[PDB]
């Protein structure tokens, strides 16, 4: 579910092309890596806030991460949380990955 | 609440031979009541029941608590979505209104299984 | 901070279930949602999105059965109005509340169960025979599922469950059926009468032969 170069791992997390207000948790170790969060806004808009911000690239099916810290010294499971906003009903997936 | 858990999700096979779909009713549901097997086709998404016995045969375990279904000779055109349904010992008049019951605590279609056939 | 809630009702009838919030105080609509959605099946009931109104998303059962007052929201009372009550909305369900500017975290969730219950028909007897005879019992609509005694009315005495045969039916509205075939051996002067309960009601029917 992801790829390796530029010195760096660019981690993909998908998730249904359905939902339009959501947020993306990258976690390693227990902790937050990366994080970006979608949300509809009035007028039509769209807003994007990202507490830690990996280069995020917001493809419309998945969201792509990029850490140039490659860690590859203890190498562990990447989670992936996805919570649901919009459209219900409200959920949160963990998709997991290795290496 | 009870409700009822199909595999495959989804599976590709070989014309002619045959196709399982198995479905188990899960705990703490006590028994088995009546089984349904429904298919749709692929445009119209409206459910329509197997008939069972002869080319759609079905294996019940009371004991595993679990049905299967097998199809024979598999024309190009049987593929589409596969439903089942269960029931938690009781019994049903008619397969046409079960899949109309959801969260029911004594009845639940299964999660639908994908086959196209080549 | 889950609310384990109990509200039992009966079907056709309006119940509301309550996700309240302590504080009298006012909340921002355009800045929490709100949704109301069944705890295992995850099926929406309703719910509040900050800038539309048509909810889409609601599911075909309760398409529109599931009401939340607006005004009520303001004042911090999320509380759902469920109408025509029926034998599958008899589930867990969970109100969540999220704030947008907390950054998506949970202000009030409370899981409310609903019990629902439904009275069968008065049993209808019959004493067709063979070889000993067979008596028929038959009661309907009724939620959950019942339970069948038989009484030897000369004394109001309670016979053996094993002289008996029972299936229940699902009817096609989620209420159930039962047929209860009764095997005794030939006697005279042998009054006896069927019986249907309801646990979850407190209440009994019964017939005479
Ligand atoms: C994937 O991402 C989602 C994002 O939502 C995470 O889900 C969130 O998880 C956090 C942490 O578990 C939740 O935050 C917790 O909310 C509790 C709500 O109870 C009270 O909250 C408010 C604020 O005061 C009260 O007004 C209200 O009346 C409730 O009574 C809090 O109680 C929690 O605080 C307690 O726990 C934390 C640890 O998290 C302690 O450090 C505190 O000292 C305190 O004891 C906490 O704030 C949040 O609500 C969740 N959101 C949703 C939408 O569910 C997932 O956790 C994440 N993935 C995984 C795997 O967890
Ligand atoms: C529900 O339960 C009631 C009791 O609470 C049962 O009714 C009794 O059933 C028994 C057994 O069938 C009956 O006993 C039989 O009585 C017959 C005559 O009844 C009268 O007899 C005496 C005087 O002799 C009166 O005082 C009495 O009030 C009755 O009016 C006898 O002819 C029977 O004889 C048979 O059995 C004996 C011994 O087994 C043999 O020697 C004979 O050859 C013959 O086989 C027998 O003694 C009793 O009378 C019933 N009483 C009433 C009031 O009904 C119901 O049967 C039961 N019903 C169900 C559906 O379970
Ligand atoms: C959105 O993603 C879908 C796949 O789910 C794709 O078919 C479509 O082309 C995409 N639209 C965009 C990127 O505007
Ligand atoms: C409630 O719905 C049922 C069918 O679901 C219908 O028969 C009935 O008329 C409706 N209204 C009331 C008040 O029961
Ligand atoms: C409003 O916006 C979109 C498009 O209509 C839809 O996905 C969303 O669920 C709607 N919600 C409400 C509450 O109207
Ligand atoms: C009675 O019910 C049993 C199950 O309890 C069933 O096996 C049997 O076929 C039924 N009929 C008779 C005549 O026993
Ligand atoms: C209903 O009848 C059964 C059988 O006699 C009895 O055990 C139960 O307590 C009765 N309950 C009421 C409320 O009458
Ligand atoms: C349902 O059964 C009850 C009590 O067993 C009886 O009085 C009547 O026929 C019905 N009414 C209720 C709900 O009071």
């Amino acid at each position: 579910m992801f790829i390796f170069h530029n010195g760096g791992v660019q981690i993909l997390c998908k998730y249904p092309d359905i939902v339009q207000q959501f947020k993306m948790q990258l976690l390693k170790g227990g902790q937050i890596l990366c994080d970006l969060t979608k949300t509809k806004g009035s007028g039509n808009t769209v807003s994007i806030k990202s507490l830690k911000f990996c280069h995020s690239q917001l493809s419309n099916n998945s969201v792509s991460f990029f850490l140039y810290n490659l860690d590859h010294s203890h190498a562990n499971y990447y989670f992936c949380n996805l919570s649901i906003f919009d459209p219900p009903p409200f959920k949160v997936t963990l998709t997991g990955g290795y290496l | 609440g009870a409700r009822v858990d199909q595999t495959p999700r989804s599976v590709t096979k070989e014309t002619g031979e045959s196709l399982t779909i198995n479905c188990v009713l899960r705990d703490p549901s006590y028994a088995l009541g009546s089984t349904c097997w429904y298919r749709k086709k692929s445009g119209s998404t409206n459910e329509e029941s197997i008939s069972k016995g002869g080319r759609y045969v079905e294996t019940v375990n009371s004991g595993s608590k679990s049905f299967s279904l097998r199809i024979n000779d598999l024309t190009v055109e049987d593929g589409g979505t596969y439903r089942c349904g269960a029931t938690d010992t009781v019994r049903i008049y008619s397969c046409d209104y079960l899949c109309a019951l959801n969260g029911h605590r004594d009845a639940a279609c299964g999660g639908g299984t994908v086959v196209t056939v080549n | 901070d889950t609310q384990e809630k109990e509200v039992r009702a009966m079907v056709g009838s309006d119940v509301e279930l309550s996700c309240a919030c302590p504080e009298g105080s006012r909340f921002d609509l355009n800045d929490v949602y709100v949704y109301w959605q069944t705890s295992e099946s995850k099926t929406v009931v309703t719910y509040h999105i900050p800038q539309n109104s048509s909810l889409e998303n609601v599911d075909s059962r309760y398409r529109n059965r599931a009401l939340m007052s607006p005004a009520g929201m303001l004042r911090g009372d999320f509380s759902l109005r469920l109408f025509n009550v029926t034998p599958q909305d008899e589930q867990k369900f969970h109100c969540l509340v999220l704030s947008q500017s907390l950054g998506f975290q949970e202000v009030l969730s409370v899981e409310v169960t609903l019990h629902v219950a439904a009275n069968f028909s008065v049993p209808v007897v019959s004493a067709p025979h063979s070889p000993e005879l067979t008596f028929t019992c038959t009661s309907i609509n009724g939620y959950p599922r019942p339970n069948v005694y038989w009484i030897n009315k000369t004394d109001n005495s309670l016979l053996d469950q094993a002289l008996q045969n029972d299936t229940v039916f699902l009817n096609m509205r989620g209420l159930y059926d039962v047929v209860s075939v009764l095997r005794i051996a030939r006697t005279p002067s042998v009054n006896i009468g069927c019986c249907i309960e309801n646990v979850l009601l407190q209440q009994n029917l019964t017939v005479g032969s």
